[PDB]
């Protein structure tokens, strides 16, 4: 997909990060945090 | 404005000097009293501070500014920067200068006479010496320096508090310690003065006339900020207790204020505000005999 | 050439970023 | 298990209920373990800062995406035919049929069509080029940054407010009525007078030349002398074309009433006098409650005085009840906000303010 | 006229700041 | 030609800096953790200077200070000389690169004479000062915090602010920034179009700009001259301390408790800072 | 009277005045006059409320470098201190009131200088980015001269109007706030460095050609202004006891002992600056005669 | 106190003149 707006390459990388990289990272960190034993 | 006061109990005296006042001391209640100022300004009185005459004393250098004067019974000591220490055993009729040891750490700051032939010596660099030989010898009580300091105050029981050179933090010393305990300031604003109250606790005055009271010996917890001038942001200078309950403070342009409830309410004394000087210290020898020392030879006597 | 001009910087950078990514976890 | 740190009963649960109930009771500060009143209020204050920052970021994003991928500068040239564009579409899962179908509004890529009616709002308040939209977006970003930093700072130990500062009802009411409502509405009336109306009459006014050109040919003289009727003289004619000087008046504060003949919306000068009068009323209202100068009413005395012979105690002790309870205040605020939101809908679908917004039926 | 790509990049750089401030505020609120 | 004489060296310097900032440690050179591996952040990480155990020896890989080993070569701190020397070589390579670009185009080389300032700054701050000092242990580190530490050390040991050369360098830097801002602002104002700006400055500032070439020369010349003088002052500090100390005021204030000057308080700060590290 | 206003707004005067100049000129002239008088012949202004008067006037034994208009006294605090609140002239002179008068009239003057710049720029028919650029030094001056004294709660710790006073103020600021580690002074440093870099590059390019430019000049002029804005905001934040990053003792071992980083050394240097001597238990001479 | 009054009238007349001139800008 492409568009005529300025900086058309920004969605190409920003959308995958907000769709794959960011969700994967935040769910990984949240899963790690919610399972850390002790220090209740 | 600020709440007013019912009266002015401070008799104004305009001494004949341009020096800045440093301290006062008295041997006996009606006997001759002495006051030390800047530029070798020593004044003597005979009627409890009502009449003062300048004692003209000169050394090789005319730049030995006296800082503290401590009199026990009749014995008397005068300490000033750069190093100068006068010791007398006749109330001050004759002054015998004791040449200070060349290994004195920094300049002298304050001295207190513990009794017959004793003197607790304090230097601005943070050295606590003691003599029991009348100046022949000196024994150190702390083996280190707190750095340059703005003010150092002595507790009633013997503790010492020293504010840093800029007010960023402070330090404390208790008897029997070879070091000093440093503490970051317990106020938002930088420290200006820190003193030991008559209650055995500490109090601090930061910039802008903010007054804070500690209610514990460790001084870790502190009460709320107390501003005697709420709207006005004058810089308060000194605090004192006429009674263990009544409080007095001194600031700039004669801003001498008085609190009947330990800082809760401050009433401005308009009687002495007209004085064209910045008051420096308030000393209450007794709940009836008090002196307010300011600039350019201006004194206030308590009636 | 352009091939080296890009690879000499690319081939260590991925190694290094993977290293730092793991160090972001090796901390106790 | 560490999570959730704010509750120990949930932290010792071995099942999956721990995670669900940790998410569920996260923002209920009133029942956390070892929660004090002061800390509760301070956490609420910081969180409210956070919601405000989020709102500003949301508005900035709306503005930015409209300015970037929209057709505002072409929408203004023909608001009755062109469709406003919300944001571009980048869906890798799209086929060719969807790509051809969604290349709408005379664009060159798949694109959405805005139905929030922001184009009408931006046109009505005098924004005519997308550079202004971009500047507004950046300014909103800066404002959100400032509010986030304010929350962080007023969370600090030495800037942490006291409990009594959170229970000063009189001062809060005075400041928020006079300042948050009165002053803000007065500034909005000033914006409409100084910028919006001249832009509606085909005059370009921006930061570069607003300090020079006066909104009226007689500036500030009649206001202080008392000749206010000058500002209401020579209003816009019924043949006025929005955005041009054709058949336009010079009056700034009028009570023309009704609708603009072309845009089918309320007259902007009516908006100006309306918001200005509202600002004056609010500023008078804001000087009602005494704070520390003796003058002013005290809410406790008012409530305890208005006792009734049929209600036994009347509105006695209600001040303490409302001041001590946060749920009471939240309920009152939610009721008021809901009532005025319904009012907003009812009085906006029938009295449109933004230009050409009545024609666009889907957005309405 | 339409925006320039430099404006978009500058907008992202500016938006970096509220991200850092928001992270700080969230970490402070976590305590 | 010489455009390929700096690329390998500059790339090696960059790679060395990147390797040092995340893997090597300053435990055996400064007793500190100065890379990402130990737990340091972006501001803290630094390629620390070599320890004070060798002197001015460069710690070569084939030199007997490391004997070909790599773990030793990193622990001894030879990565700092490696990075600094390769960076200086590449920087002079870019000097010659601008020189040869100007020669090829045929116009007078002015980008090179302007770029000369950074060359002098680098060779003076990072190379000549430690040479004048005892060893590399007092050389500045390749880090954000290391630079600040070096700055504070030079203030404590030299009163570098009171030096005329740093003063005129500060003036040059600030003047360059002011001229840059004013030129950009005036260009986007008149957006020829010089008569309007000239009249605006003649009526505002009185002493307006004679010509745009004159203004361009001035903005070219002020910061490069400031940097050159600052580098010359540092080099002097290495050889002969050029700090005009008013000992008359010092003696006047030593024994007079009623006299004080901000110079006296600066001297107090310097000597206390000296005494602070024993 | 209309002829006077016609001359005032005239774009033909040799040195422009404008309507902002009608208020700019008196304030600037007053500030210059009182600053010169205070620099030459001011009495020793005690600055910390203790018996250590500080002299910053030439007639009292100072050269050009050592001369500095002394800030107000700690006795004043933050209070407004005009002459009529002084019971006589000598107290006002000895309490640093000249400093307050200078700074207030000078701030008014620079604001009016901004106004005059914009007024001439718009009357000459030019889009006024010159004031957008000039706002940065004004913002920095306000932050370091008015915002910081209020945040710190007193006028005593303001920057003295002197070369040595500036250095002392900067060093004490670093000691008490750690400005170097604060991100906004780095933003300002990057701004000024980029300004110098762009100046050198643009001058070289123009002179080498002597016989995208729009956005080029725009960003060239915009980078340092943004940097100065950011550093002024940073100073204003530092005023209310906010500081830079404190990465000290942030790295431990398996047992709990601090390892230490360069930020730790920076903290140690700051502590060394804030107390100009050694620490405790460094063997004071035990016995003195 | 006469100096206070003089300064008051001086600054008041200055600001009043500035605001009066700004509101009747001839060009
Ligand atoms: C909250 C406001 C908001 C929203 C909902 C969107 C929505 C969108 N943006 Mg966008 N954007 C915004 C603000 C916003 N923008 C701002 C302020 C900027 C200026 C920096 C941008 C710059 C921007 C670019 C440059 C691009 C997008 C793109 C997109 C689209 C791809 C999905 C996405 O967001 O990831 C990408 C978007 C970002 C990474 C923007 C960062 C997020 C902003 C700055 C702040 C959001 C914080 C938010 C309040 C957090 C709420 C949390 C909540 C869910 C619990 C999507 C329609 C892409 C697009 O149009 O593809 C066709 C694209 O290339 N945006
Ligand atoms: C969050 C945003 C997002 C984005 C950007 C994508 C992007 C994509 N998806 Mg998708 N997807 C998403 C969310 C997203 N998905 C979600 C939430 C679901 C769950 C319902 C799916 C379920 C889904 C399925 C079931 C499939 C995709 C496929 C694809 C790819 C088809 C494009 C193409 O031509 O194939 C070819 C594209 C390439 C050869 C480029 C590959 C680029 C990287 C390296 C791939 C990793 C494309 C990369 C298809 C796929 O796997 O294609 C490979 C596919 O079959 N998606
Ligand atoms: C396989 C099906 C599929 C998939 C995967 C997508 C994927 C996408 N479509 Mg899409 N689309 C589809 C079918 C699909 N479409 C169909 C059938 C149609 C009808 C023709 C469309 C019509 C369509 C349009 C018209 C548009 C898209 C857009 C998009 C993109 C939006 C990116 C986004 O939402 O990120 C952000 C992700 C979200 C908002 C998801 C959040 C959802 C949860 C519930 C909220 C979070 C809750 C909770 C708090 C989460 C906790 C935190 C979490 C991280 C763990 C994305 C690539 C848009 C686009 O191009 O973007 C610029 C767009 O404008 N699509
Ligand atoms: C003049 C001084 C002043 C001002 C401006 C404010 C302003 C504010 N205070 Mg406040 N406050 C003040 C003094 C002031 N305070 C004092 C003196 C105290 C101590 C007694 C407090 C104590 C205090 C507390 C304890 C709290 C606040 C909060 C707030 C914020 C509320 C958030 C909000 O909805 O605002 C935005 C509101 C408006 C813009 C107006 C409301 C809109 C109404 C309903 C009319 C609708 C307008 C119009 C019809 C629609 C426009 C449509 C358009 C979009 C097209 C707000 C920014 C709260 C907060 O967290 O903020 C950080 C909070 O919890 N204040
Ligand atoms: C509330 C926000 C607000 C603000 C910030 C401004 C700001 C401004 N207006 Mg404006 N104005 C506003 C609301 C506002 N207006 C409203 C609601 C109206 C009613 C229609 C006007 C009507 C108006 C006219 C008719 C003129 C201005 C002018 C001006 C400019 C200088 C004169 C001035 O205000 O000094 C105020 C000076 C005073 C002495 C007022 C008394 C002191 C106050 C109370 C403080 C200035 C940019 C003038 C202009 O453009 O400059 C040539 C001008 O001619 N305004
Ligand atoms: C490489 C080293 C370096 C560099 C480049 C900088 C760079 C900078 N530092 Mg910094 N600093 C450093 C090391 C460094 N620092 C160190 C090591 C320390 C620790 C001691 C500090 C401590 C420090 C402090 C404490 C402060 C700075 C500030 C600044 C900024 C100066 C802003 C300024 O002057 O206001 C802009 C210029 C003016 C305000 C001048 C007035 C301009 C008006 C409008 C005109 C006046 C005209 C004049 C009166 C007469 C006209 C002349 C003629 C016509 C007659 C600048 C970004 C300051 C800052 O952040 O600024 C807010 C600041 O307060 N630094
Ligand atoms: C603020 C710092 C600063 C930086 C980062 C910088 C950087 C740059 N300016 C250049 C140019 C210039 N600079 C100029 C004037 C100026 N430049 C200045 C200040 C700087 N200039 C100043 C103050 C002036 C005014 C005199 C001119 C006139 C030019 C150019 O013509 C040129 C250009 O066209 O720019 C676009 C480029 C140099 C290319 C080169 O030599 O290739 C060789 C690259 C090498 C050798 C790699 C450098 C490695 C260094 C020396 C050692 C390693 C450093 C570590 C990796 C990083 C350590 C970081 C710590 C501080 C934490 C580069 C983009
Ligand atoms: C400190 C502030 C005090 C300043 C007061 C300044 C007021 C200035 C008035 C000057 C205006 C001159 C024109 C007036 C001449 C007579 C014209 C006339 O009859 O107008 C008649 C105008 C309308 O009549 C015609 O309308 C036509 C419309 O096209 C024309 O265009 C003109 O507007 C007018 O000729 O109507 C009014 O002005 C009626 C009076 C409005 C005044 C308010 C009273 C209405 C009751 C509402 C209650 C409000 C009470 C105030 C409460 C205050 C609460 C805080
Ligand atoms: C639009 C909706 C129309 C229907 C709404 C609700 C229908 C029934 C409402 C009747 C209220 C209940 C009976 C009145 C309750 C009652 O009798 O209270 C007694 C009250 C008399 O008040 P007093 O003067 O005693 O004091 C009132 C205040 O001073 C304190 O409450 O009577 C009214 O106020 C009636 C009006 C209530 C409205
Ligand atoms: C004072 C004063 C004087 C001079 C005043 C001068 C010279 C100027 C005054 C300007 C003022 C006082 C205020 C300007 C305010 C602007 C604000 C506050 C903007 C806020 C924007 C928000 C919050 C949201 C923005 C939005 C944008 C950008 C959008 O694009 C979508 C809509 C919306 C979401 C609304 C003098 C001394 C002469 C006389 C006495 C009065
Ligand atoms: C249980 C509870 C609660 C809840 C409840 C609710 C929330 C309620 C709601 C309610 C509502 C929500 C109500 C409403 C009301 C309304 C009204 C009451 C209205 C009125 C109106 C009127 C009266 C009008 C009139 C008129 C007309 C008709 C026309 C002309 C003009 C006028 C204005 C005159 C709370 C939290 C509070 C508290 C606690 C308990
Ligand atoms: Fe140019």
């Amino acid at each position: 997909m492409d568009g005529s707006y300025a900086a058309s390459y920004l969605p190409w990388i920003l959308i995958p990060m907000v769709g794959w990289l960011f969700p994967a990272v935040t769910m990984g960190l949240l899963f790690i945090h919610i399972e850390s034993e002790g220090e209740g | 404005h600020v709440p007013d006061l019912a009266f002015n109990p401070w008799q104004e005296i305009a001494l004949e000097t341009d020096s800045t006042f440093a301290d006062i001391a008295f041997t006996e209640d009606p006997n001759h009293g002495w006051l030390v100022g800047t530029k070798e300004t020593i004044f003597e009185t005979t009627d409890g501070g009502d009449t003062w005459e300048q004692k003209l004393i000169d050394l090789g250098e005319e730049k030995a500014s006296f800082s503290a004067v401590s009199f026990s019974g009749n014995e008397g000591w005068i300490t000033g920067k750069p190093s100068i220490l006068l010791h007398t055993t006749d109330g001050g009729q004759t002054w015998a200068r004791i040449p200070l040891s060349e290994k004195l750490p920094g300049a002298p700051y304050s001295i207190i006479a513990l009794g017959p032939q004793t003197a607790e010596m304090i230097t601005d660099l943070g050295a606590i010496y003691k003599t029991t030989n009348g100046g022949k010898n000196w024994k150190a009580l702390v083996e280190g320096a707190v750095g340059v300091a703005r003010t150092i105050q002595r507790s009633t029981d013997g503790r010492y508090v020293a504010v840093s050179a800029r007010g960023n933090f402070y330090s404390t010393w208790a008897p029997g310690q070879t070091e000093w305990t440093p503490h970051n300031r317990n106020s938002s604003r930088r420290l200006q003065t820190m003193g030991y109250g008559k209650d055995g606790q500490l109090w601090l005055l930061a910039r802008g006339g903010q007054l804070q009271f500690s209610t514990d010996p460790d001084a870790e917890e502190w009460s709320d900020v107390i501003a005697p001038q709420d709207k006005g942001s004058w810089g308060l200078l000194d605090l004192s207790f006429r009674t263990p309950e009544e409080v007095w403070v001194a600031g700039a342009s004669g801003n001498l204020l008085m609190s009947q409830d330990g800082g809760q309410t401050w009433a401005k004394d308009t009687g002495v505000e007209d004085i064209p000087a910045n008051l420096y210290r308030v000393v209450f020898l007794s709940p009836e005999k008090g002196f307010v020392l300011g600039q350019d030879g201006i004194l206030l006597k308590y009636n | 050439v352009r091939w080296l001009a890009v690879h000499t910087l690319a081939v260590p950078s991925v190694f290094f970023v993977g290293a730092i990514a793991a160090m972001q976890f090796i901390q106790r | 298990t560490k999570f959730p740190k704010f509750s120990q009963d949930l932290a010792q649960d071995p099942t999956t209920r721990r995670i669900w109930y940790g998410i569920a009771t996260a923002h209920d500060f009133e029942t956390h373990d070892g929660m004090t009143e002061e800390n509760l209020y301070q956490k609420i204050f910081a969180s409210h800062f956070g919601h405000i920052a989020i709102i500003f970021l949301w508005t900035s994003g709306t503005l930015f995406h409209v300015a970037w991928q929209g057709n505002f500068e072409q929408w203004i040239k023909d608001p009755l035919n062109i469709r406003p564009i919300a944001h571009a579409i980048w869906d890798p899962h799209f086929g060719e049929g969807a790509v051809n179908a969604f290349t709408q509004a005379g664009a060159s890529n798949p694109v959405n069509i805005a139905y929030s009616g922001v184009y009408h709002w931006f046109y009505t308040i005098g924004m005519t080029t997308n550079q202004e939209l971009y500047s507004g977006a950046v300014f909103l970003l800066v404002l959100a940054s400032l509010f986030l930093f304010a929350g962080w700072l007023h969370l600090q130990p030495k800037f942490r407010p006291s409990l009594a500062w959170f229970k000063n009802a009189e001062s809060r009411l005075n400041h928020h009525l006079a300042g948050l409502f009165g002053v803000s509405s007065l500034a909005w009336a000033g914006h409409l007078v100084h910028v919006a109306i001249p832009e509606a009459r085909g005059q370009h006014v921006g930061w570069d030349n607003f300090l020079s050109t006066p909104p009226h040919p007689a500036g500030l003289m009649p206001f202080f002398t008392g000749n206010w009727g000058v500002y209401a003289a020579d209003p816009d004619t019924a043949g006025h074309i929005f955005g041009t000087s054709e058949g336009a008046g010079t009056a700034i504060l009028t009570f023309l009433g009704g609708f603009h003949p072309q845009t089918e919306s309320l007259w902007l000068t009516d908006i100006a006098h309306h918001h200005l009068a509202i600002a004056v009323i609010f500023i008078i209202a804001g000087h009602m409650y005494r704070t520390n100068w003796g003058i002013g009413h005290s809410i406790k005395e008012i409530l305890n005085a208005h006792k009734g012979p049929l209600t036994g105690a009347g509105h006695t002790n209600l001040y303490d009840t409302i001041n001590n309870s946060l749920h009471f205040q939240l309920g009152l605020a939610l009721a008021s906000l809901g009532v005025i939101t319904s009012l907003v809908a009812q009085h906006m679908y029938s009295l449109p303010s933004y230009a050409f917004i009545a024609q666009d039926h889907t957005t309405q | 006229m339409a925006l320039s790509d430099t404006q978009i990049l500058a907008a992202l750089v500016v938006a970096l700041l509220p991200a850092f401030l928001a992270f700080r505020l969230s970490t402070e609120l976590y305590k | 030609w010489s455009g390929l004489l700096l690329f390998p060296c500059a790339f090696m310097a960059l790679g060395g800096w990147l390797t040092g900032t995340t893997f090597v440690t300053s435990w055996y050179t400064h007793g500190l953790a100065s890379s990402y591996l130990e737990g340091a952040n972006f501001l803290t990480v630094a390629v620390s200077s070599p320890a004070d155990a060798f002197g001015h020896s460069l710690l070569f890989l084939w030199g007997p200070e490391a004997q070909g080993n790599l773990t030793r070569w990193f622990q001894i701190g030879g990565l700092w000389p490696f990075v600094a020397l390769h960076g200086a070589f590449g920087l002079i390579g870019f000097m010659l690169r601008q020189f040869e670009i100007s020669r090829l185009v045929g116009i007078r080389p002015y980008n090179a004479i302007a770029f000369s300032g950074p060359i002098a700054v680098f060779v003076s701050v990072f190379l000549m000062y430690p040479l004048g000092q005892s060893s590399w242990f007092f050389a500045p580190s390749f880090g954000v915090a290391g630079i600040f530490r070096f700055i504070l050390f030079l203030q404590g040991f030299h009163n570098w602010t009171l030096n005329p050369f740093h003063m005129m360098g500060v003036a040059g830097i600030l003047g360059g920034a002011l001229l840059c801002a004013i030129h950009g602002a005036t260009v986007e104002n008149t957006l020829y179009s010089m008569v309007t700006a000239n009249r605006f400055w003649s009526q505002i500032f009185g002493i307006a700009f004679s010509n745009k070439r004159w203004l361009h020369f001035f903005m070219l010349f002020v910061p490069v001259t400031g940097l050159w003088m600052s580098s010359v002052g540092i080099v002097g500090l290495a050889l002969n301390l050029r700090a005009y100390d008013f000992v008359s005021q010092e003696l006047r204030a030593a024994e007079d408790p009623e006299f004080e000057t901000f110079y006296t308080k600066n001297i107090l700060l310097n000597e206390g800072m000296r005494a602070w590290m024993a | 009277w209309e002829q006077f206003c016609q001359w005032v707004t005239s774009t033909n005067n040799r040195i422009y005045v404008g309507w902002f100049g009608t208020l700019m000129i008196p304030t600037l002239l007053t500030a210059t006059t009182c600053f010169i008088i205070a620099f030459i012949a001011a009495p020793p202004v005690d600055i910390d409320g203790i018996r250590e008067p500080v002299a910053g006037s030439l007639l009292y034994g100072n050269n050009i470098i050592s001369g500095a208009v002394v800030p107000s006294s700690n006795a004043i605090g933050l209070h407004f201190y005009p002459i009529w609140e002084a019971a006589s002239l000598d107290e006002w002179l000895y309490n640093g009131g000249p400093y307050q008068l200078v700074v207030f009239h000078f701030l008014i003057g620079i604001f009016c200088y901004m106004g005059r710049q914009w007024e001439l720029s718009y009357r000459l028919g030019m889009r006024p980015w010159i004031c957008v650029a000039y706002s940065a030094p004004v913002s920095a001056a306000t932050a370091v001269f008015l915002i910081y004294p209020i945040g710190q709660g007193s006028f005593s710790d303001g920057m003295p109007l002197g070369i040595s006073g500036t250095f002392n103020f900067m060093i004490v600021f670093q000691a008490e706030h750690n400005i170097l580690m604060h991100p906004f002074h780095m933003l300002g440093v990057a701004g000024v460095f980029g300004g110098s870099l762009f100046s050198a590059m643009h001058g070289s390019l123009v002179t080498s050609s002597l016989v995208n430019s729009r956005s080029l000049h725009f960003f060239l002029g915009a980078w340092p202004v943004i940097g100065i804005w950011f550093t002024a905001m940073g100073v204003s934040t530092m005023a209310f006891n906010l500081n830079g990053f404190n990465f000290n003792q942030s790295i431990l071992d398996s047992q709990g002992r601090v390892i230490g980083t360069w930020a730790d050394v920076l903290n140690r240097a700051n502590i060394g600056f804030e107390v100009m001597h050694e620490r405790n238990a460094h063997n004071f001479p035990l016995d003195l005669a | 106190l006469t100096l206070k009054i003089a300064v008051y009238i001086v600054v008041g007349l200055f600001i009043s003149l500035f605001i009066f001139g700004f509101l009747s800008s001839d060009p």
